[PDB]
């Protein structure tokens, strides 16, 4: 869902 | 006489100061006294090593949480391939300690620094909640270098929790004068991403950050759009220089890069800018960066001058932050007037989009009305359509004073037949223009494709102040  | 850091890679740290012009005036902000002494900075990321020799001197448990594994230690998941170095790399770009003999310097090596560990994990909307809403009355900066997938075809942004942690924080965090949330503005360049269509940066309480390669130039990774506000450097080519910071197991890396540097190079030049007036509003900051930002020497074809005399670029914002500037700038300043909200629902009818839409309103933004603007701040066009493909739809919106946002630009990996459900396309290209006058919607379609649909709401939302302007630029 979420990325660095 | 201020005595510049004798750290052994300080002299690396090309982005700090130089004789060359190309950094971002840091140097000259150490040089007026600010340092960062009592700010508070926050990296929301996959931890912090706290014991980390250029950290563990700035190390603050109260700027600090685990909120992966719900304890109050940030300290990274130690594993073969280093893959939680991520939030460490990012805070020594903030505060590095300095003087020490070991590897560089932080923009604010003086301030108070902390992490929270919230990426190692499923990232849900309660995750970034937490996160951004930790110690709201201690932590005075947050720093976020992570967002949406940069695949190029999602539209994405803070869920309810988050949303609703964007505006408690500016509301009432930091004593009411609101939280700073630095933003990256993304990594999909090879993918022509649009940080337009990311909610975190498309946010007007985030401070959205681009980057520039040491040469001046726009980065592979960069993303354009409408709602970025400024640049640090950042990497670039295998000939140009990269950022210097703390690495995981207390050792130095000189090979940071992408989005990811920029913000904390940003929060860091905030960090200074409170230090030398802490009363600042998390608007005021805005309005500093805006004024102060510089263009100069950043290549790019998009650069426009617009209604009040400021070049502004979809790649750049309003250019290079300038700590130097940014510092002198914030000690006498005068606290902005109250937030206005004027909502012009332009619509009277659905229209086709076809091959190309142009929708045009005359409005008066709220005039005689105690949320009239003559002093805008951020303005979103908040779109409701569908659409077969996506990725073939260009936007753009032109202010009265004839400043031109691009608020979507073609994305060719974005297939989707999803179209945009009340999206606030955000710009700050028109920030302190006098919205009052005739806006300009315009949709086409950039392919040669037989495309379809139809556009069904358009809210123009314009922000700001009556008072307090300029002369322009
Ligand atoms: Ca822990
Ligand atoms: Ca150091
Ligand atoms: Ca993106
Ligand atoms: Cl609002
Ligand atoms: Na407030
Ligand atoms: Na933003
Ligand atoms: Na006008």
């Amino acid at each position: 869902r979420r990325k660095k | 006489v201020y005595q510049e850091p004798t750290d052994p890679k300080f002299p690396q740290q090309w982005y700090l100061s130089g004789v060359t012009q190309r950094d971002l005036n840091v140097k000259a902000a150490w040089a007026q006294g600010y340092t960062g002494h009592g700010i508070v900075v926050s990296i929301l990321d996959d931890g912090i090593e706290k014991n980390h020799p250029d950290l563990a001197g700035n190390y603050d448990p109260g700027a600090s949480f685990d909120v992966n594994d719900q304890d109050p230690d940030p300290q990274p998941r130690y594993t073969q391939m280093n893959d939680n170095r991520h939030g460490t790399r990012c805070a020594g770009e903030v505060a590095a300690v300095a003087n020490n003999g070991v590897c560089g310097v932080g923009v604010a090596y003086n301030a108070r620094i902390g992490g929270v560990r919230m990426l190692d994990g499923e990232v849900t909307d309660a995750v970034e909640a937490r996160s951004l809403g930790l110690n709201p009355n201690h932590i005075h900066i947050y720093s976020a270098s992570w967002g949406p997938e940069d695949d190029g075809k999602t539209v994405d942004g803070p869920a309810r929790l988050a949303e609703e942690a964007f505006f408690r924080g500016v509301s009432q965090g930091r004593g009411g004068l609101g939280s700073i949330f630095v933003w990256a503005s993304g990594n999909g360049g090879r993918e022509h991403d649009s940080c337009n269509c990311d909610g975190y940066t498309n946010s007007i309480y985030t401070l959205s950050i681009s980057s520039a390669t040491q040469f001046g130039n726009v980065p592979w990774y960069s993303e354009a759009c409408s709602s970025t506000l400024a640049t640090t450097y950042s990497s670039g080519n295998q000939n140009e220089k990269q950022i210097v910071t703390t690495d995981l197991r207390q050792k130095c890396t000189e090979s940071h890069t992408g989005t990811s540097a920029s913000a904390p190079l940003a929060a860091g030049i905030i960090a200074l800018t409170l230090e030398a007036n802490k009363n600042l509003t998390w608007r005021d900051m805005q309005h500093l960066v805006v004024q102060t930002s510089k263009p100069a020497h950043l290549n790019a074809n998009d650069w426009a001058t617009n209604g009040v005399g400021r070049k502004v670029s979809h790649s750049y914002g309003y250019g290079l932050l300038d700590a130097g500037a940014m510092v002198a700038l914030a000690q006498n300043w005068t606290t902005v007037a109250p937030q206005r909200k004027c909502i012009i629902d332009i619509l009277t009818e659905p229209k086709d989009i076809g091959k190309r839409l142009e929708v045009r309103k005359t409005v008066t933004a709220c005039l005689g009305e105690p949320n009239h603007i003559t002093r805008l701040e951020h303005a979103q066009a908040r779109l409701t359509l569908s659409y077969n493909r996506r990725g073939d739809l260009a936007i753009h919106l032109v202010s009265p004073m004839g400043t031109r946002s691009t608020l979507l630009a073609a994305r060719p990996h974005d297939y989707s037949a999803d179209g945009f459900n009340d999206w606030a396309f955000m710009t700050t290209h028109s920030w302190d223009e006098d919205p009052s006058g005739e806006w300009v919607l315009e949709i086409e379609n950039t392919s040669e494709a037989n495309n379809y649909g139809t556009l069904t709401k358009f809210t123009l939302v314009l922000y700001g102040t009556a008072s307090g302007s300029l002369v322009p630029r």
